[PDB]
């Protein structure tokens, strides 16, 4: 696919955990490509609280907006969630790879279509669904993750209420107060961090 | 005659909004699940602990959970996360139902 | 399945047999029906296999004239081509839709049998025994009896062939920019022919022998397709009126 | 008849003989 | 029901393919082994019998005494004049019988728009030619009338002798009261990708223009439903 | 009957010819993979099953014919040379 | 009755029919001439080699329709390559030759 | 079109109980034509469309 | 230049107001391009509340996501706001123009970058900034749009009280309350849809 003729002239660097691959404000003069691992894209405000938009695993590009129009700036931050290997190719040398293989451009420009949708749909989630609704969907999303812990009753997940507020967009207190609110209605269960839901499977 | 009446209630203009038949049939299965645990490339340690816990196929392990397997004083957490790592490529994971299992055995 | 070996233990000899792609596996793979003995070549023809619930081989009724066999308890073996080359030849000359005429003489070997001809001879029936010719505008009008130029053939004139039957009624029909006096049965099959290739059939009781000279001329100018289509409506309206 | 055919690899064998 | 006595699926209308103003499509997927011929025969005797509608019944042409007679000023004989009166689109609001007049003298095939406009009767097909002139002297003038009835009755069956309510002038013509022209039903056991005993009910209908194909199906069906009150209830 | 079958025997003044036209080439398409087929995917059969289309068949490639080309021994000499084809498992 | 795969002899090398397995319909000569009349080709040589006599061409074909490929051309019949030796013991020498 | 009670509505006038096994009920308001289309759309609705116990 | 080479194979077809250029559910077999006027794109929920993702003015493309990957459907609804002239070019004949001239594709995918930057940096403001702060930024954002008309006092735009809440993420009732509140303090103006802000420029 895309791997075919592309990783022959790169620059292996690798970025440690909790690193900074993209700095919002700098000039885009280097294209990135994910080989192995994953990465999370988020942004910050004037305080310090973060807000994750969407997760991007392997086979995805990082910072490709500054390729068409020369003279742009980084849109959002790109913090490496885990140990991942990313290549480095300047936009100047990238344009030369298109003249010899337009197919490579057909791949990168293809992913920009899906990303434009998932980002727009993310905005609607912060206008229609509330705290209870947004977090409810997160419980099922984390259960589908490889790091999830299956349970005879339902699904067991291990995640702090501080990270949840960075996904749905709220405080850490609200997440907890509502978490135990569903316990009285006999829907789910919680014992600190262990959240065992019901109805799954 | 009542049966015939219900066979025409759609013309008398009645508030009955129900879908006819929305069935999708395309018989398929996963014979790869019938493959032994010797297709995930494991170590001698796990290759002796699992088989000792009535585990000969990959389907006999998925049916269980990684919360009760920790109770047995012959396993651990690293012996479960390693399995799920390989199951990622096969398309399997702990906490999934099975079909046509067990496979061909000694039907009485 | 994902392995030929794994699938071998599936459809062995147990209660695990389940239908699946058996429908798609057999679509464009013709088969040679061999009913010995075999004198000419019509003994071995090709037809597109179709799955049907049962433990018997259903054969076409119109092709029974070639295999000259009855359904009293006979038996026939069937062969299946493997190589693609033979699969192509099975639809080139082995097929039956291309071998309609007779190699010996030249007359159509495949003709209506017992039922397919009964339905046609019934719909195409008059009464003959007329007197002569007259004005006749009111009085007679007896069913759909044969006559020169009278009865309801002049009283009931309709442009379109659609509105004519219903309550059983005949009159004047328009065919080949000309005026004729026939019934709905005399123009029920003689109107589907011009649909593909226009011709001219002499006014006579349509029978097993009459169609023989028809299929012949319906193959002289055109290929093989425009002629085999006519052999479709003949079967449908062959078992319909043969039940009433 | 074996003189004429319909191959030539659909345009990848005319330069093979 | 609530007592669980049915245990069977009941068909229902979902979509109406309106390809025209008279001809449409009425599908019915949910069917079983037996109901395919039941509904196909329980309505077949209605759409071809118990149908209101309206069409041409009597036409009194000036100068015309009978059918076999002739007429000076027309190309075709009187026999063909009544021929093109079977397929005449007419839609009257609320009236059992309406009389229309036609006064036109000159050269040019008289259409349906030449008839005196009435705020009651609606003409669906105004470009419908019924006669053809030849010269200056050529001039037609008849009082066509359209009324209701019940089913279809040819002019050969509704005829007696040369005497009637108004012998001189009138011209007996086929009256197609029933909006529907013809109805055909084919079982054809369909072979879907899955279930075997699956059949659909293809109801082919081609009305004239008196009513809508959408309300025509429910109307004819409701009438049948008005014959089962002493079964489902009555207590 | 069948699709575009009587049209191939009427377009050209022979029947025995059409045979090899879709024979020694058709069987060669399978033993050579599928890449040799350069024409578009338009000229291809249609198989109704599971709401999709498979197989391929032929009889829709006969369009640009010619008289003299290659002998008859090279048809399967350089064909199985450029492409070996086989069957492997994981 | 229907047969697809079964056992085979040694010197004869032909399809048989045991108990658990069915029997194959012997393609009589009466059906050979009826095929030659059409003027076929490949569908005639198959009902003589792989589908009966030819052995090394029967196994290779079985490994061609399993992966969705196509079977190549058959080889030399077994009832023919042994005849060369059968006639060799009759004081007469036989030798094959190409072009 | 109209549609305003043009036909008669079937009503139970009298039932006949000749036996505890067989009965002969009958309706009165039936137009000429509905006495066959309603009988044919019922003859095949009680030959297999009936539960029962055994 | 390349743009003129694109209009040489177009099909001029004017679309009246309140029309339907893109129907969610049909097959994408026609590429659209805006010449004059403006168009809006939005989605709907289960009730009836709308949600505008991004606006598209003149010089922009309509429905270009179903070009990279053949075999897709219309994502959102596209209703013609005003009388606009849009061209028509099938995707089939378009792919043949890319293989011979990749430069034509460099133009379309060039506008897909800006539409992603104004959406990713908007989510952050819809989780920390309050109603007053979110709406304030929206006023300046709409003023930078080419469809904005110059005003002697500031800028004159035309937007409903719903579309505003669809950008700042809130209810329609809250928008109307604050909007009228700023009128008493002599800061802005509103007479139905036309909102004339002050302090701009
Ligand atoms: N929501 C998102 N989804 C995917 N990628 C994003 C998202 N937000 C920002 N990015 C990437 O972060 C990059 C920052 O620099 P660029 O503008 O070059 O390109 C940007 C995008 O590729
Ligand atoms: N947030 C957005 N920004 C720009 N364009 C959009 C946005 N959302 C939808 N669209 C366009 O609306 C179109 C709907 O149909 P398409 O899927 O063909 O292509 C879609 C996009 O081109």
């Amino acid at each position: 696919p895309t791997l075919e003729w592309f990783l022959s002239h790169c620059h292996i660097h690798k970025y440690p955990s909790k690193s900074t691959l993209i700095h919002q404000g700098e000039k885009a003069e280097t294209l990135y490509y994910i080989v192995k691992g994953s990465v999370a894209v988020l942004i910050k405000d004037e305080e310090g609280k973060e807000m994750i938009l969407s997760y991007l695993n392997q086979g995805d590009f990082i910072g490709e907006l500054g390729l068409f129009e020369e003279g742009q700036e980084r849109s959002a931050w790109v913090r490496a969630k885990t140990a991942c290997e990313v290549a480095e190719i300047s936009y100047k040398k990238f344009r030369q790879l298109i003249q010899v293989n337009p197919d490579i451009l057909m791949r990168l420009s293809a992913q920009m279509a899906r990303r434009l949708q998932v980002t727009s749909e993310k905005v609607g989630n912060l206008a229609f669904l509330d705290v209870t609704g947004r977090i409810a969907q997160t419980l099922l999303n984390l259960a589908k993750q490889p790091d999830a812990m299956t349970h005879p009753d339902g699904m067991q997940i291990k995640i702090t209420r501080q990270e949840i507020g960075q996904i749905v967009g709220c405080s850490r207190e609200t997440v907890g107060r509502i978490l135990k609110m569903l316990e009285d209605q006999n829907l789910i269960s919680a014992h600190g961090k262990t959240i065992v839901v019901y109805g799954t499977r | 005659a009542t049966i015939l009446a219900e066979q025409l209630e759609a013309f008398v203009d009645l508030r009955d909004v129900r879908q006819p038949e929305v069935k999708e049939e395309k018989p398929e299965f996963d014979p790869i699940l019938l493959r032994p645990v010797d297709d995930l490339e494991l170590t001698v340690r796990s290759a002796n602990c699992l088989k000792a816990e009535a585990i000969h196929y990959i389907g006999d392990l998925v049916q269980r959970t990684e919360v009760e397997l920790l109770k047995t004083p012959n396993l651990g957490k690293k012996s479960l996360t390693e399995i799920k790592d390989v199951l990622a490529s096969r398309g399997l994971s702990l906490g999934m139902r099975l079909e046509n299992w067990p496979p061909a055995s000694i039907a009485d | 399945a994902t392995t030929i070996k794994a699938a071998k233990k599936m459809v062995e000899r147990e209660e695990a047999v389940v239908w699946d792609i058996l429908d798609e596996v057999i679509r464009e793979h013709p088969v040679l029906l061999n009913r010995a003995p075999t004198l000419h070549r019509l003994g071995i023809q090709a037809f597109e296999p179709v799955l049907i619930e049962g433990k018997a081989i259903q054969l076409h009724p119109l092709v029974c004239a070639a295999y000259n066999a009855d359904f009293d308890g006979d038996q026939m073996a069937v062969h299946v081509p493997l190589t693609l080359e033979a699969q192509l030849e099975a639809r080139a000359l082995m097929m039956s839709t291309n071998n309609i005429l007779s190699p010996a003489n030249g007359e159509p070997i495949i003709v209506p049998s017992q039922d397919v001809v009964l339905g046609l001879y019934y719909m195409t029936r008059d009464c003959v025994n007329a007197k002569g010719e007259g004005m006749v505008l009111t009085g007679p009008k007896e069913a759909e009896r044969l006559y020169r130029s009278g009865l309801a053939s002049l009283h009931a004139r309709v442009k379109v062939r659609i509105t004519e039957y219903e309550k059983d009624a005949n009159g004047e029909l328009v065919a080949k920019t000309s005026l004729k006096d026939t019934t709905v049965g005399r123009a029920i099959l003689w109107m589907i022919v011009p649909k593909g290739l226009p011709y001219s059939i002499v006014n006579q009781a349509l029978g097993k022998k009459a169609i023989s000279k028809m299929l012949n001329t319906c193959y002289r100018i055109l290929g093989l397709k425009p002629t085999v289509i006519f052999a479709d409506q003949i079967m449908y309206t062959g078992f319909a009126y043969a039940a009433r | 008849h074996q003189d004429r055919m319909r191959r030539r690899a659909a345009g990848e064998a005319p330069a093979a003989p | 029901m609530q007592g669980s006595v049915t245990e069977f699926l009941k068909p229902r209308l979902v979509d109406i393919e309106q390809v025209s103003s008279t001809h449409a499509k009425v599908t019915l997927e949910p069917l079983e082994r037996g109901f395919g011929h039941t509904l196909g025969n329980a309505l077949r005797r209605i759409l071809l019998s118990s149908m209101p509608g309206c069409a041409v019944t009597e036409v009194e042409i000036d100068g015309v005494l009978h059918e076999y007679s002739t007429k000076e000023g027309v190309q075709e004989d009187i026999l063909e004049i009544l021929l093109n009166l079977k397929g005449l689109a007419v839609r009257v609001q609320g009236k059992d019988e309406v009389i229309l007049t036609l006064n036109k003298s000159g050269i040019g095939p008289v259409t349906a728009a030449d008839i005196t406009h009435d705020g009651d009767v609606e003409i669906v097909k105004p470009q419908h030619v019924i006669c053809h002139l030849t010269d200056e002297n050529a001039s037609i003038s008849m009082r066509i009338k359209v009324q209701r009835g019940r089913g279809y009755v040819p002019a050969s069956t509704r005829i007696h002798s040369e005497e009637d309510e108004r012998p001189i002038g009138r011209l007996l013509v086929d009256a197609c009261y029933s909006p529907v022209e013809r109805i055909a039903y084919n079982v054809e056991a369909a072979r879907v990708e899955q279930r075997t005993d699956l059949d659909k009910l293809v109801i082919e209908m081609e009305t004239n223009g008196t009513i809508d194909p959408e309300e025509a199906i429910r109307r004819a069906a409701t009438i049948l439903a008005e014959q089962l009150e002493a079964f489902v209830d009555l207590r | 009957a069948r699709v575009t079958v009587q049209d191939a025997v009427e377009k050209i003044g022979n029947r025995f010819d059409l045979v090899l036209v879709a024979a020694r080439r058709a069987r060669q398409m399978q033993v050579g993979g599928k890449d040799p087929l350069v024409p578009e995917e338009n000229d291809k059969t249609t198989v109704i099953a599971l709401r999709e289309i498979e197989e391929g068949l032929i009889n829709n490639q006969i369009l640009d014919v010619r008289e003299r080309q290659e002998q008859q021994e090279q048809e399967a000499a350089e064909l199985q040379a450029v492409t070996a084809i086989a069957e492997g498992r994981r | 009755h229907a047969r697809s795969t079964g056992s085979y002899s040694l010197v004869t090398q032909q399809p048989l029919g045991g108990k658990a397995q069915f029997g194959g319909q012997r393609f009589g000569e009466m059906e050979v001439w009826a095929l030659e009349a059409y003027g076929a080709a490949y569908t005639l040589q198959e009902m003589l080699t792989v589908k009966s006599d030819d052995v090394n061409g029967r196994t290779k074909m079985y490994k061609n329709i399993v992966d969705g490929n196509h079977q190549m051309e058959p080889g030399m019949p077994e009832s023919f390559n042994v005849l060369l030796k059968e006639i060799r013991s009759l004081g007469i020498n036989i030798e094959l030759e190409d072009e």
